[PDB]
């Protein structure tokens, strides 16, 4: 809507640059560390995504284990980096703030 | 001195888009709604069976004013019950709890039959109910003969099955889910029924929840009686069997003469450990047979068709004689021998009958919720017993000549190696 | 609209009369075309000694095949023209014999009542008809492992007592019973005193007791030549009975502790307790979701096909527990679940849950006096155990009295560190030993 | 609790020609609970 | 001659093959639907069953 | 290897009409080996 929030995207491109992941073709859904909520959203994947999250964790621990990345023109763009995650994740933990909140009635 | 108060009368709505509304305020404790609906599983076609069965294990999944843990957990506080039951032609959502918690309970009922989400992993899970429900249910041998004994008799429709085929179990789709309910839970199709509640309510619920058009008008998708036979040999120690023919629609008053030659034939024991004195087909059989036994008029009515015959249960070896015994018997009855103190008395039983199965709320609100959907009305049981009355001797003569003479269906199980064809008979 | 609390005043009152011979006349009058009439009676097996043992089932099998002024089967003709139905039971403690008909046929219901208990046939040969069926009844029951495992669990529990005996009796008995038997046991223990005319549908009271007056003057009158039946107490033993039979697909087992009786407060709490731990089986729709966690458990790790809680109450005893069925690899998790619920109410049950309980309770009761039966069987049974005619009003009020304290105080009284009986039937190989079942009655850390 | 019924773990035999009056199908109902 | 003399059992038995029609459906999820429609023909052996094999 | 004619693990699709052709029956007879 500005130009300070634009730069405000600025630093944040510029943070998810740095972070790396996207030189293995990784997404930043694809890092989240797995809990009892995360295990539950990725069991909730349908067969499409489950499937490419598979294949880039594989691909990435393969690079991992040669110390390479892949080349620039392949990097995961942050402009078309698909949070596809956070919907399912978000309604996991939905469902479990409800559960808290009728143990404690 | 005693004594109960005022009995009020039950209150009957239709609303221009074809949603009944039925009420009743007995002044009880306990409070009981039912929101009934022409989607039992004649409305399954072939590329879908085993919907309606899913969509049966299915009202505690999530909905989009509940979570699945909401609805089981809101309603078990108050100590509530959520059940459906399902016919060949309705389903029927039922709710009961105490009457300060209608609140509770209504909201939850709209939920599940109006906001449905169908998720696709809770469905799912939910699948491998079927195989269990199922096999719960075929535990009776009953259950697959009279499911058999609709697949010979009938084309479509009400051939389908009240349980998914074993093919589709894990087949079942969320979409197919959306589209039964989408096409068979509109305005048209419903009728709300409450005991307990006033009628202000309900008809202030039907208005603001219950108007969804569109789905599919009452299909003329009638069902075609063709006849036929199916045998399951298996390993049971008795053979289970039932030979049927095509009777009447519920509501006509050739249907009344069904009913009425039911209870002239022998539809249940009255007495503990009784003789069955009065039970035409019981004597009938037991005078050529000396063996364990049961036999029992079987009587099935329909919107748009309806089977009576008998059903039997006997040893291997007697299965023709005790289905001979049954037949002739009935042929007695088509030749005209058939006394009017019998049929006084058959009235007698079908009278007394119908009034025992409404004596409590979910009899009472089964039979209105069922009324309302069948013939749009609600009959008082003062009619009911009025149109018995005018059930005269030949109506019941001329209801078994339909059988002698009609294109038959039959189904048995069990070691059928004494067990005749139709033409056999 | 009228309220929870308002409709419970709503209920007429029972009106109660007594005969002048001893019989007692209950009736709640409805709205109903239908109604239900029977005779309630204190006879069972607990009466009955080892050599005559089950004589009152013997009877239930000759009550309705013939009497002196209606024989053989013209009784069951009688009530099938009518459309009537006839029906009977026999508890350890409770006999009963009822009629379903039309409100204009309860004169001749009554009549027919009167005639099954006063004036029996019992002609000899159809006792010789009635002895092979029972033989045949015994082999059914056999298979039903639910009806087994409970007979074992009275045997074990009430060993050495009346109660420990079955109502069929066994098969020696039923082999060996003469008609003297049977006219003995009725002469004793079918007396007007010990009986109750109940009735329930559109009825009035008054033609109750006239009804009752005319077809029950009869009756042996108040006093019996000093040789009244008076139930001595009877022994709990805590103990442990084991039918191994690895044939059997699933194990049935069923626990419990002695229970306090018929006329006890206690038994209100109890019941709001076993509401918690409510009951379950593999077709219940909730699931993982269910309040109670011994049905929540249970369904996500598939740990039984079902189980129950259960409070059978006697006459100053009873048996209170759990009952359940399982694969033979899932015995052990079942009662630890199962032993854990128990005293975790005993020791930190929360106010939240024992209002579901509460709940629960409540409408377990409106529900079940639904109909002109349950009502005429709540009369009948209610004026033999408490001799009063228990309103809804004052079972609400005893409910409300319950709190979290409560079930805590009365837990405790009755499962804490207390000697359980046990009764195992089918793979039972996994069933813990009965030291570690008595280990599981306490908690170290309380 | 799951019902069936008709009539208008091993489960247990039935042998004699009393028990087995009332087994005799009289049109099915499925219904389904919590 | 030495082995195969066994007598006894059952005579060739003349629990002959009551045709009578009829028809069964099994609605199953194969992708195609296979179907049979036949009537009785002739015994093996007869020139009746000759004519069938050519038709 | 057990053997089931009478034209006269994933087995395998049949989608087009040349493939189709041979499949429909013609007796069956069941063999059994070691
Ligand atoms: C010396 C070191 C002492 C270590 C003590 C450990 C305390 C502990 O783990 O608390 C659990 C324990 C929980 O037991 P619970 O409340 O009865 O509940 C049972 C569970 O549901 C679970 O109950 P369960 O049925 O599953 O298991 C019953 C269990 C219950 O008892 C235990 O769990 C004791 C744990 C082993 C301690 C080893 C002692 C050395 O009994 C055992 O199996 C232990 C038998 C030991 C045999 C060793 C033979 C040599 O709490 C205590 O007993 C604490 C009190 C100890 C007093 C300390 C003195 C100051
Ligand atoms: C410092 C205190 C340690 C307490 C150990 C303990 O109590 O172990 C369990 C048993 C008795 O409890 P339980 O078996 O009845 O189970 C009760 C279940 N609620 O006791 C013994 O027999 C174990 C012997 C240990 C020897 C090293």
């Amino acid at each position: 809507v500005s130009a300070s929030s634009r730069w405000l995207e600025g630093i944040r491109k510029w943070y998810y640059n740095a972070a790396g992941f996207n030189k293995l073709g990784l997404m930043r859904d694809d890092t989240i560390h797995e809990n009892d909520d995360v295990k539950e959203a990725i069991r909730r994947l349908p067969e499409n995504l489950y499937n490419d999250r598979v294949f880039r964790i594989k691909r990435a621990l393969d690079l991992s284990m040669r110390q390479q990345i892949l080349p620039k023109e392949q990097w995961t763009k942050y402009e078309e980096d698909k949070s596809y995650l956070e919907p399912y994740l978000k309604e996991v933990i939905r469902e479990r703030k409800e559960r808290e909140e009728w143990a404690k009635k | 001195a005693g004594v109960p108060p005022h009995p009020q009368d039950l209150e009957f709505t239709r609303l221009p888009n074809g949603l009944v509304i039925a009420s009743l305020e007995n002044y009880a404790p306990a409070s009981r709604i039912g929101l009934f609906i022409k989607a039992g599983s004649r409305y399954e076609n072939s590329n879908n069976l085993g919907t309606s069965h899913l969509l049966r294990l299915a009202s505690s999944l999530t909905t989009k004013g509940a979570s699945s843990f909401k609805i089981t957990r809101g309603i078990e506080a108050v100590g509530g019950k959520l059940s459906v039951t399902s016919t060949r032609e309705n389903m029927a959502y039922t709710v009961e709890c105490l009457r300060d918690d209608v609140d509770i309970l209504m909201e939850f009922l709209l939920n599940v039959t109006t906001a449905p989400e169908f998720r696709r992993w809770e469905v799912a899970a939910l699948q491998p109910q079927l195989r269990i429900d199922k096999a719960v249910a075929l535990q009776n041998p009953q259950a697959h003969v009279i499911e058999n004994l609709h697949a010979a008799a009938y084309r479509n429709a009400l051939a389908n099955s009240l349980y998914c085929p074993d093919y589709r179990i894990g087949k079942v789709t969320p979409v197919e889910l959306h589209d039964y309910v989408q096409n068979h839970f509109t305005s048209a199709r419903m009728a709300l029924i409450g005991l307990g509640v006033s009628h202000p309510v309900l008809k202030q619920v039907a208005e603001q929840f219950l108007n969804i058009r569109g789905g599919l008008g009452l299909s003329g998708a009638k069902a075609k009686y063709h006849g036929g036979e199916i045998r399951e040999q298996n390993g049971d120690s008795l053979v289970h069997a039932a030979l049927v023919a095509e009777s009447a629609a519920i509501g006509s008053a050739e249907a009344n003469a069904f009913s009425v030659l039911q209870h002239v034939l022998g539809a249940g024991p009255h007495v503990k450990r009784g003789s069955n004195a009065t039970s035409s087909l019981y004597q009938a059989v037991a005078k050529g047979v000396h063996q364990p036994f049961d036999v029992s008029a079987f009587n099935a009515s329909y919107s748009d068709s309806g089977l009576f015959g008998f059903y039997t249960i006997s040893q291997a070896a007697s299965a023709g004689d005790v289905i001979k015994a049954a037949y002739n018997q009935v042929k007695t009855i088509a030749q005209g021998n058939l006394s009017n103190p019998d049929v006084q008395a058959a009235k007698n039983k079908l009278k007394a009958g119908y009034l025992m199965s409404v004596e409590s709320s979910e009899g009472f609100l089964d039979e209105v919720g069922s009324q309302a959907l069948a013939a749009g009305s609600y009959t008082p049981p003062s009619t009911v017993l009025q149109q018995i009355d005018a059930v005269a001797d030949a109506d019941v003569i001329n209801a078994a000549k339909k059988f002698v003479s009609g294109r038959k269906s039959m189904a048995a199980s069990g070691n059928l190696g004494h067990t005749p064809f139709i033409d056999e008979l | 609209t009228a309220t929870y609390a308002q409709a419970l005043q709503s209920v007429p009152e029972t009106q109660v009369s007594q005969l002048d011979n001893g019989l007692r006349v209950a009736s709640e009058q409805s709205s109903q075309p239908t109604c239900t009439v029977g005779v309630w009676i204190d006879a069972g097996s607990r009466y009955e000694s080892e050599k005559n043992n089950g004589a009152g089932y013997f009877v239930e099998h000759l009550a309705f095949k013939g009497t002196k002024n209606r024989p053989g089967n013209a009784l069951e003709k009688e009530v099938e023209s009518m459309g009537a139905h006839l029906n009977a039971y026999s508890t350890r403690e409770h006999t009963a014999y009822y009629i379903k008909a039309l409100s204009k046929d309860l004169p001749k219901a009554v009549e027919l009542l009167a005639d099954i208990v006063q004036n029996c046939s019992l002609e000899d040969s159809q006792i010789e008809k009635e002895r092979d069926v029972i033989l045949q009844e015994l082999q059914e029951n056999d298979t039903s492992m639910r009806d087994v495992v409970f007979n074992y669990l009275h045997a074990t529990a009430f060993q050495g007592t009346p109660l420990a005996q079955s109502v069929e009796g066994p098969s020696e008995n039923v082999r060996k019973l003469s008609r003297a038997d049977l006219t003995e046991y009725l002469s004793r223990h079918y007396k007007a005193p010990r009986m109750v005319l109940a009735a329930a549908g559109g009825l009035e009271h008054r033609q109750l007791l006239d009804l009752a007056q005319k077809h029950f003057s009869g009756l042996s009158g108040t006093y019996d030549e000093d040789a009244v039946p008076t139930l001595s107490p009877c022994r709990f033993t805590g103990s442990q009975i084991c039918h191994r039979e690895d044939g059997l697909p699933l194990a049935h087992v069923a626990i419990a502790v002695e229970g306090p009786g018929w006329a006890h407060p206690d038994n209100v709490a109890l019941q709001v307790a076993n509401a918690i731990i409510g009951h379950y089986d593999c077709t219940y729709g909730g699931g993982a979701h269910l309040s109670s966690p011994l049905a929540s458990i249970a369904a996500t790790n598939k740990l039984c096909q079902s189980f129950q809680t259960f409070n059978i109450c006697y006459a100053d005893t009873g048996l209170l527990g759990a009952h359940f069925v399982c694969d033979h690899m899932s015995i052990d998790d079942m009662m630890f679940v199962l032993q854990g619920q128990w005293m975790r109410l005993c020791t930190s049950a929360t106010e939240s849950e024992v209002l579901r309980g509460k709940n629960l309770l409540r409408n377990a009761l409106v529900s079940h006096l639904d109909g002109t039966t349950p009502v005429c069987e709540d009369i009948g049974r209610s004026l033999l155990t408490y001799g009063r005619r228990i309103p809804l009003a004052e079972w609400e009020s005893r409910i409300a009295e319950v709190d979290a304290r409560v079930v805590r105080e009365v837990c405790s009284k009755y499962f804490y560190d207390q000697c359980p009986a046990v009764a195992g039937f089918g793979p039972i190989e996994q069933l813990p030993d009965y030291n570690r079942i008595r280990s599981g009655m306490f908690w170290l850390r309380f | 609790r799951g019902v069936a019924g008709a009539l208008r773990d091993l489960k247990r035999s039935v042998l004699c020609r009393e028990s087995l009056r009332g087994q005799a199908a009289g049109p099915l109902v499925a219904s389904v609970s919590l």
